């Protein structure tokens, strides 16, 4: 409740929960784009689409 | 929203609360509303998927 | 280099003659690719 | 007001802002 | 005369009247320069580009060194004439003689005055006051000069002050809320008055030698105090001395300037100005 | 204070009972409950459209 | 204590409808009570559109305004936080512009009377002037320490009655 | 043979600054004079600790921040980049070790509201906080664009004036750190 | 920015009446000026593209 | 033989000038850009004058509030003077300093734009406080602090005013950097210091005293909106307070006031050789002339303060008498540049003796004002507001409109007419007898400024009728400058020639009208103070060294 | 991190209580500011009404 003692440990949960979830594949989705935009070869790949 | 339905139960029936959240306790309120209380309160990390999928 | 370390200046050369030449090498590709079709 | 209306100003300039500057970084300008 | 004071009421203290001497001293000195400015401007009007020139002719010149340094000396020379009659003024003005004869709280509050009367000392020591009391100041935890004469001046009433014409009158510049200004067009000075004056630096009173004319005349406050400071119109009058003495001691026992001042045949509210009906309601 | 500035309905002229009235919480518009009380100038002013 | 059920209860059927911990679009929102108190909060501000919960001379009966039970009970649901003489000297001098007269800065009209303040007493007056008013300065902490909050009270609360 | 306009253009700006910290220091003598009849600290005590071991910092910052600004005119844009990160690291050091203050004389003695002395710390000093925070903007904003060029004389040149702006901040402060805690 | 005219009302200190009249009046003025302004505007950028082209 | 085009193009295409106005560095773009949106603010602030005047005439209130009064003159004294005479300043200096001297654009030209978009949102914040339910700043634009106060003040829009003049604050600030270093370290070869006209000097002098005044006004107003927003204790009696305002605030307001006098000046000095066709009369004189007054402007704040209570007095009167000195200096070489040599009337030239006619009341009742004993009757007078505006509207209207006649034909490639320009000074002049001059009567017999309603029974009534009559004239007379400037803008008579009024004198006389978007095509050999009158003119030079020195 | 609905500060919907920001997501907010700012315009054609609820 509002005037507990555990009050700030409480409030605290939820955000805990989202920098430690979101945070972890933010990093890991970071870490895929410079995997691409760094180690797998640029190429320009042209297509006839037949429409 | 596959979690989010594991935990709510759509009724409008009226039942009190009895809970644990302390202003609203003794209110005449819907089961909709009770588990959706639930859900933010009663779930561990339950607020958390609640507000994922809002946002 | 780093952010606070250079390189030694033999792996500079290097990467910057084989970095202008590997942009102009997608430049003379589409250049022609766009004089195949026109 | 804490109901739709900060929230909603909250999406567009945090949400759809680091969702646009993302696509910008990972897409190109042509 | 009255035509080169630029719209001028002759002041009623002398030292306003030498206020106002100084005045016509002064446009007249500038209406001097004034005249040779404007000669010289509409001079140049006979200066035209008439047709007599096929070609120009114009005799450019441009650093006359002997004339900027006469004309430097002669603007530096009406200047120092006339600061040190700005300072013989201001000293003469703003006398602060340590024999008050008698003292009168303003306490410019938020939109009206309100008055009051503090120690009177005449020449001949008649009245002699002496007393009027600080027991009401200790209650406020502060600063105002609280009295026991003292005229309420609600926003109908337009509190008619009373001084005595022929001595010296001594005005403690208080303020309660804002920034006020005080101003009787006839006394040719303000001191607009301050929250706190004490802790401002500021000089708080002024006094004033004597009032030589009779008769009742209007007050007006000058700096910006908010909505209603257009109609903050105190008012002063000027009874003899014989019928000032009458007017205390008819107060004392208990009245109110609508029924003070008519012991002494006064008019019993304000006659150059009036309360204002939109301020009403 | 102000009595003679209230005027009846045509058909409601004598719902009332000294200084008292009931109208309906329930706005003539979408139905929300208007609540709000204004009692300087008395308007009756609901939350959800501003009627 | 006041019971906070009620207290949660009573502010959803009555403020709910103007402050969702926002204040009301219409006119100007009381908003949310600063430095929440029962000394504060529980005054109520007549003056201005805000309605008069508290009726003076009330008896009890089922249509009311307000409930000294509800009413302490709503603002400490609000409330969550997650010489007299010389006194009235004192207040003159701060709010002498305005209270100074008895009278109203906003409003000529209007005054620090009991018939202006209805059902006051020496606590409500306390309560606004602690966290002021809503166009008034809140003078308790910033401004005025408790003896000189409590002796303007008091200096304003005998004016008044006499 | 030509004067640097972006330098010129800096420090007659930075003339304007010394004026917005004229109208805070005559907000802190004007409240000395006519308001202090004891010392201007009566509920609080200035400690010199904490305040002496982050003035000392700022003035090693100054000692490090030139020789940044030695590298830029050399042609070291890793030099340039190896003292300002020296730099930023000691400017945020002073606001942490400034920001631990406020706090250390808020929930112990006068915050900003309640207090004559309270409102005239917290803005000699709160906008002297601003200056810093905005200064060590200019260092990210700096660094990072030597990540982007070949590292031109332009790149150098605005590397000079970012050290004028810290320099200021430096002085300043020791116009503050001399008025406020040793002429109390 | 009309549904939310109450939160409008309350913290940028504007009118809870006069949110609707420059709605209302907004309605139709409004939409009727940004028509002109990015008419005038996409025009302008193609004769940015055009001075890029012919000087450089 | 030499292929044109009948009349030139009047308006350009459907969209030359939307775009290419945000994207823009031009200061010859953002100098005419300072120019209209000055006057959509001479019309905004001007007209809340009429409505002033209207509710002073009958000697009731008749239709505007007590409250809405007071809120039409800080929202007309704040509009024209920081919304329109110090942008105006920068309008000129952006349009002609670069000209001037031998510079293709000022120093940081992203600051130039930077600096004018400041105030154009910086002025639409505190106007933008009549949206606001209870109105705008109440207060004067002063705006003493136990008036601006949170709960003597308490609506918005008066915090609207305080957060819309330090945006347009910096906004005069980082314009001033632009014109100390344009001048510093941009001039032609052979330009030095001197022989750069009085203008450049003013502009560059005044650029000095924004660095000195308008940082001064911006730490003013965060210590009052931390006052007011905040809990804080600056600005309260208690603690010096309503003093310090007091010093803060003139200490910003009479070098602000030297901000719009002096570059207003150097208009005046550049458009009497070209009228009067011989030199500056006293040019070196005009440039230590100018210094002076660049200093003497900041040591003498308190000159505004003399009927409040204690102050140092004998400091601030004989010090508020030494800027007499070297203004009289600049009229003695305004009459004397305009001596000897023979005289067109045009519509430049014109204004320009409306300033030194007008000016001159402003300036004799300046030292009137500048000591205490004839100050202590009428320091919060109407005589005051009827010394400043003989004294701002010269260098503000008949030096604003001495300027916009004289380079509409540089700005633009158009004359702007004569006949609708002799029209709108008689306009203005006729209906500036009118207006102001009465109340030098009205305000010294006892009518102060500020006042919303009077009485009837006070002789106010037969001399207020007589302000208000000519103050519509004075807002007659900007509709044929309107109607003078729509119609020649586009069309009007064209100017294929460098300088269209004769015998110009800087170097922006050299080149075409409009200039080109680097301002030069060829610079001219600069060997004297006046490069465009040896240019243009080569059998003169013979005549500016050796007859000149008498 | 940011909070979201708090369903818990505004109780169950009882129709007698209120709410002072009865206001939709931004997807719905445009539907609110409809039917704010159409005017009172109603039509009575017989003995039948017409609400403003049609213009929407
Ligand atoms: C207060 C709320 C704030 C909450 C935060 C929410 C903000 C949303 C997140 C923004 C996400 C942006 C994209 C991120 C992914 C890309 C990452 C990347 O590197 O790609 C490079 C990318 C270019 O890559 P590229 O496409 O390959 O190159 C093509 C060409 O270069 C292309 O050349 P060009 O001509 O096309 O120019 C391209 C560039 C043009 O460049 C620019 O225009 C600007 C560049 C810098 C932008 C970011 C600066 C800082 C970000 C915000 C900082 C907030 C501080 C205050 C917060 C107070 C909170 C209490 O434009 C962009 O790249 C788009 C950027 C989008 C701007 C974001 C606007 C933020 C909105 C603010 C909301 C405020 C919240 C209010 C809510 C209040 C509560 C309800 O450049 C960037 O985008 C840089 C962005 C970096 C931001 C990340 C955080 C910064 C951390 C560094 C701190 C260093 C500490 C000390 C270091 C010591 C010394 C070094
Ligand atoms: C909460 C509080 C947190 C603190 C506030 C957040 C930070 C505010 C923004 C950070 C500013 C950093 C900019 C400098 C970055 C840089 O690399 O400098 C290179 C730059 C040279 O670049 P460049 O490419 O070679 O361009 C020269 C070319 O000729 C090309 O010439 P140009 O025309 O293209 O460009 C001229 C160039 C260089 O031109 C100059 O050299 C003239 C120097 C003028 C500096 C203007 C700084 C504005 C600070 C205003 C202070 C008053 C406070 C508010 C009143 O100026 C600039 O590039 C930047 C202009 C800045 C405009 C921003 C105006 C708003 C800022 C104030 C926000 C306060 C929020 C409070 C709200 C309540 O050097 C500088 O700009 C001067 C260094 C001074 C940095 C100190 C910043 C002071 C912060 C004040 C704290 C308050
Ligand atoms: C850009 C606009 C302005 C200019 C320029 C200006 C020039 C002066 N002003 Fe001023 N001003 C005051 C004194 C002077 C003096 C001495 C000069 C000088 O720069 C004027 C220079 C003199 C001349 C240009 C004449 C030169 C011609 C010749 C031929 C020289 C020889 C003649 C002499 C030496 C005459 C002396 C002899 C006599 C017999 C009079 C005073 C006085 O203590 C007040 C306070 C009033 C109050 O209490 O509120 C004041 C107030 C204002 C205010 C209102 C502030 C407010 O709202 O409270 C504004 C807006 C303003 C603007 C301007 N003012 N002025
Ligand atoms: C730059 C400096 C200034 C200029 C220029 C100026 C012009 C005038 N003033 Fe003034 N002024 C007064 C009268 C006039 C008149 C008749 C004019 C004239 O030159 C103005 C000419 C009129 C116009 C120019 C209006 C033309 C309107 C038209 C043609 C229609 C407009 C149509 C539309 C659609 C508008 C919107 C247009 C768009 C483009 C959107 C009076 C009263 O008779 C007071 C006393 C208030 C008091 O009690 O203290 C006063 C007070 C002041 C104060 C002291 C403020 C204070 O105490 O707080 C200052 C500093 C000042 C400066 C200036 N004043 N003036
Ligand atoms: C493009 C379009 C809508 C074409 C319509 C075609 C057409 C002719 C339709 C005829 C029918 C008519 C007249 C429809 C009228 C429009 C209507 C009533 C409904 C259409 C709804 C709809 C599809 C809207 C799309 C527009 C939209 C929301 C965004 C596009 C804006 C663009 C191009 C980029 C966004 C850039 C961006 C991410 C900015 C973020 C930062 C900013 C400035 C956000 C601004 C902002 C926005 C945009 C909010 O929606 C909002 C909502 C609630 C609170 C705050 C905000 C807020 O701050
Ligand atoms: C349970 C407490 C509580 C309820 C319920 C409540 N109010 Fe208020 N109201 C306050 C308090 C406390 C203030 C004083 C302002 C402040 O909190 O700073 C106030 C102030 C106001 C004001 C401003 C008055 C002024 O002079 O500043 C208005 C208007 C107002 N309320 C309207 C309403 C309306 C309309 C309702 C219901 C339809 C309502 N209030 C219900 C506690 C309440
Ligand atoms: C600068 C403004 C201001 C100052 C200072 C101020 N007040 Fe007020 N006060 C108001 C306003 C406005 C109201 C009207 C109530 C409202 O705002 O809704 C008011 C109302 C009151 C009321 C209620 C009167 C009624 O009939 O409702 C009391 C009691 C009161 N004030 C006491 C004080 C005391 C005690 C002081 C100082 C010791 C003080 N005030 C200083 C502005 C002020
Ligand atoms: S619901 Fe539409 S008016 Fe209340
Ligand atoms: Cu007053
Ligand atoms: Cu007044
Ligand atoms: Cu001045």
């Amino acid at each position: 409740p509002f005037g507990s003692e555990g009050e700030f440990l409480y409030s605290l949960a939820t955000p805990l929960y989202g920098l430690t979830f979101g945070l972890s594949i933010l990093s890991i989705g970071i870490g895929a784009v410079l995997f691409q935009k760094k180690f797998i070869p640029e190429e320009i790949s042209v297509q006839d689409r037949h429409d | 929203g596959v979690w989010l339905t594991l935990f709510f139960d759509p009724s409008m029936a009226h039942v009190t609360y009895d809970g644990v959240y302390q202003p609203l306790r003794g209110v005449q309120m819907s089961r909709a509303y009770e588990t959706a209380l639930d859900i933010s309160f009663e779930v561990r990390g339950g607020l958390f998927v609640r507000q994922v999928h809002h946002w | 280099g780093s952010f606070l370390f250079p390189d030694p200046a033999v792996e500079h050369e290097a990467l910057t003659e084989a970095a202008h030449a590997s942009e102009h090498k997608s430049l003379t590709a589409l250049k022609e690719h766009q004089d195949r079709i026109h | 007001g804490f109901g739709p209306a900060p929230e909603g100003m909250a999406m567009w300039i945090i949400g759809m802002v680091a969702a646009i500057g993302v696509a910008m970084w990972i897409g190109s300008r042509a | 005369s009255d035509a080169l004071a630029l719209g001028w009421p002759t002041g009623i203290t002398p030292e306003a009247k030498l206020n106002r001497e100084l005045w016509i001293g002064s446009v007249i000195a500038s209406f001097a320069v004034g005249a040779i400015v404007w000669g010289l401007i509409f001079w140049t009007s006979a200066f035209h580009r008439k047709k007599a020139t096929d070609t120009e002719l114009p005799r450019q010149f441009g650093y006359n060194m002997p004339l900027e340094l006469t004309l430097t000396v002669i603007p530096f020379l009406i200047i120092s004439v006339l600061f040190y009659f700005t300072v013989v003024v201001q000293e003469r003005m703003m006398h602060k003689d340590p024999n008050p004869e008698v003292v009168i709280d303003v306490t410019a509050f938020q939109w009206n005055w309100k008055f009051g009367y503090q120690k009177i000392a005449f020449a001949d020591g008649s009245f002699d006051y002496d007393g009027a009391d600080p027991e009401r100041k200790e209650a406020m935890t502060t600063y105002l000069n609280f009295d026991k004469i003292e005229t309420l001046g609600t926003s109908s009433e337009i509190p008619v002050l009373v001084l005595p014409a022929g001595k010296r009158i001594e005005f403690v510049l208080n303020s309660a809320d804002v920034i006020h200004g005080f101003w009787v067009p006839e006394f040719l000075f303000k001191r607009d008055v301050l929250p706190e004056p004490k802790a401002n630096n500021s000089d708080n009173v002024f006094q004033v030698s004597e009032i030589q004319q009779t008769g009742a005349f209007v007050g007006r406050c000058t700096e910006m105090c908010g909505t209603f400071h257009a109609m903050m119109n105190f008012e002063v009058r000027v009874v003899e001395p014989n019928d000032f003495k009458a007017y205390i001691d008819q107060r004392n026992a208990g009245k109110t300037n609508a029924e003070a001042l008519a012991a002494i045949n006064q008019p019993p509210l304000a006659i150059t100005t009036e309360p204002f009906e939109s301020r009403r309601g | 204070a102000d009595m003679h500035r209230v005027i009846k309905r045509k058909g409601q002229e004598s719902f009332n009972f000294g200084e008292l009235f009931a109208y309906t919480k329930v706005c003539s518009h979408l139905g929300c409950p208007s609540s709000l009380y204004e009692q300087q100038t008395y308007r009756i002013l609901c939350p959800c459209h501003q009627s | 204590s006041a019971l906070l059920r009620t207290g949660k209860q009573l502010f959803e059927t009555s403020c709910v409808s103007c402050h969702g911990a926002n204040l009301q679009g219409v006119p100007d929102r009381g908003p949310s009570l600063i430095g929440t108190g029962e000394a504060a909060v529980y005054f109520q501000v007549s003056t201005g559109r805000m309605p008069a919960m508290r009726g003076e001379a009330q008896a009890p009966s089922k249509p009311p305004h307000f409930d000294e039970s509800q009413i302490d009970a709503l603002g400490a649901y609000v409330q969550a936080n997650g010489d007299v003489a010389r006194g009235g000297d004192l207040f003159r001098l701060n709010c002498a512009s305005c209270h100074n007269f008895t009278g109203k800065g906003g409003a000529l009209s209007s005054g620090k009377y009991a018939p202006d303040l209805g059902d006051a007493n020496p606590a409500q007056i306390y309560t606004a002037m602690l966290t002021g008013p809503q166009n008034m300065p809140k003078f308790s902490d910033r401004q005025l320490t408790p003896d000189e909050k409590r002796d303007i009270v008091a200096y304003v609360r005998e004016s008044a009655e006499t | 043979n030509r004067p640097n306009m972006v330098s010129v253009g800096t420090i007659v700006w930075l003339s304007s600054e010394l004026m917005f910290f004229a109208g805070l220091f005559a907000m802190y003598f004007t409240a000395r004079a006519q308001a202090g009849g004891a010392w201007p600290p009566e509920p609080t005590e200035l400690n010199l600790a904490l305040a002496v071991p982050v003035t000392l910092v700022l003035i090693a910052s100054s000692f490090t921040c030139q020789m940044g600004v030695f590298a830029a005119e050399r042609g070291d844009v890793f030099g340039l980049r190896r003292w300002y990160v020296i730099t930023f690291l000691m400017g945020l050091f002073f606001v942490l070790g400034q920001g631990y203050e406020y706090i250390h004389l808020v929930e112990h003695g006068t915050t900003i509201p309640g207090s004559a002395y309270g409102s005239v710390f917290y803005l000699a000093t709160g906008f002297h906080g601003l200056h810093v925070i905005g200064g060590l903007v200019a260092f990210v904003l700096l660094l990072a664009r030597t990540k982007m060029s070949k590292f031109t004389p332009a790149q150098a040149t605005a590397a000079i004036v970012v050290s004028y702006y810290w320099h200021f901040v430096d002085i300043v402060w020791i116009a503050l750190f001399a008025t406020i805690y040793f002429v109390r | 920015f009309a549904c939310m005219n109450d939160i409008i009302a309350l913290k940028f200190h504007i009118s809870l009446n006069a949110t609707t009249w420059i709605g209302r009046i907004g309605m139709v003025v409004l939409p009727a000026i940004v028509y002109f302004v990015a008419y005038r505007w996409a025009i302008s950028l193609q004769r940015s593209d055009r001075e890029v082209l012919e000087h450089g | 033989l030499l292929a044109r085009r009948p009349f030139p193009q009047r308006l350009g295409p459907r969209w030359t000038l939307l775009y290419k106005l945000v994207t823009t560095t031009d200061h010859k773009l953002i100098g005419m850009m300072y120019v209209v949106a000055c006057f959509i603010f001479f019309f905004i602030g001007g007209l809340m004058a009429l409505l002033l005047r209207t509710e002073l005439a009958v000697p009731g209130l008749q239709f505007l509030s007590n409250e809405q009064y007071n809120q039409l003159f800080t929202m007309h004294g704040t509009v024209m003077l920081l919304f329109y005479a110090t942008p105006i300043v920068f309008g000129f200096a952006n349009l002609v300093v670069p000209l001037q001297i031998g510079a293709p654009d000022v120093a940081f030209p992203r600051l130039n734009a930077l600096s004018f978009w400041l105030f154009l949102f910086g002025a639409s914040i505190a106007l933008g406080g009549f949206l606001a339910p209870g109105g705008p700043a109440d207060f004067g634009w002063t705006a003493y602090t136990p008036l601006s106060n949170a709960m003597h003040s308490p609506g918005a829009g008066g915090d609207l005013w305080i957060f819309g003049l330090i945006v347009g604050g910096l906004g005069t600030i980082l314009g001033a950097v632009n014109m100390i270093t344009t001048v510093v370290c941009m001039r032609a070869p052979g330009m030095i210091m001197f022989r750069m006209p009085i203008f450049t000097w003013n502009i560059l002098v005044t650029s000095v005293i924004v660095l000195v005044a308008f940082p001064l006004l911006t730490s003013a107003l965060f210590g009052l909106a931390a006052d007011r927003n905040l809990g804080a204790h600056v600005f309260d009696p208690a603690n010096g307070g309503t003093m310090l305002w007091e010093h803060l605030f003139w200490f910003f307001g009479h070098p602000e006031v030297y901000i719009i006098a002096l570059p207003f000046f150097g208009i005046v000095t550049e458009i009497f050789p070209v009228f009067s066709r011989k030199p500056v009369f006293g040019y070196t004189t005009l440039v230590y002339a100018t210094i002076s007054i660049g200093a003497l402007s900041i040591a003498v704040w308190a000159h505004h303060l003399y009927a409040t209570g204690a102050v140092l007095l004998p400091f601030f009167s004989f010090m508020t008498f030494m800027i007499a000195v070297p203004t009289g200096i600049k009229f003695v070489n305004w009459i004397g540049t305009m001596w000897k040599g023979q005289l067109t009337f045009e519509t430049p030239m014109l204004f320009s003796v409306g300033f030194l006619v007008t000016f001159l009341l402003g300036g004799l009742t300046g030292v009137i004002l500048a000591s205490p004993p004839l100050d202590f009757h009428v320091t919060d007078s109407y005589f005051v507001v009827a010394h400043f505006h003989y004294v701002l509207f010269g260098t503000i209207v008949f030096a604003t409109y001495a300027g916009v006649y004289f380079w509409f034909p540089k700005m633009t490639g158009r004359l702007l007419d004569d006949r609708l320009g002799k029209l709108h000074f008689w306009l203005t002049l006729i209906g500036f007898h009118t207006t102001f001059l009465v109340h030098h009567w009205l305000g010294a017999e006892g009518m102060p400024r500020r006042y919303a309603d009077y009485l009837p029974t006070d002789g106010f009534t037969t001399l207020n009728i007589v302000s208000t009559i000519g103050s519509f004239i004075l807002g007659v007379s900007m509709l044929p400058f309107v109607w003078n400037v729509f119609k020649s803008w586009r069309y009007g008579e064209p100017v294929t020639v460098d300088d269209p009024w004769g015998y110009g004198n800087s170097l922006e006389w050299a080149t075409s009208c409009p200039p080109p978007r680097h301002n030069f095509t060829e610079l001219p050999r600069i060997r004297s103070e006046r490069p465009a009158f040896e240019l243009h003119y080569p059998h003169m030079i013979e005549r500016l060294r050796a007859e000149s020195h008498p | 991190l940011l909070t979201i609905n708090p369903i818990w500060n505004l109780g169950p919907y009882k129709p007698s209580q209120v709410s002072a920001g009865s206001q939709p997501d931004f997807y719905m907010m445009w539907t609110d500011g409809l039917i704010r700012l159409w005017p009172a315009w109603e039509f009575y054609p017989f003995g039948h009404t017409i609400p403003q609820g049609v213009w929407v």
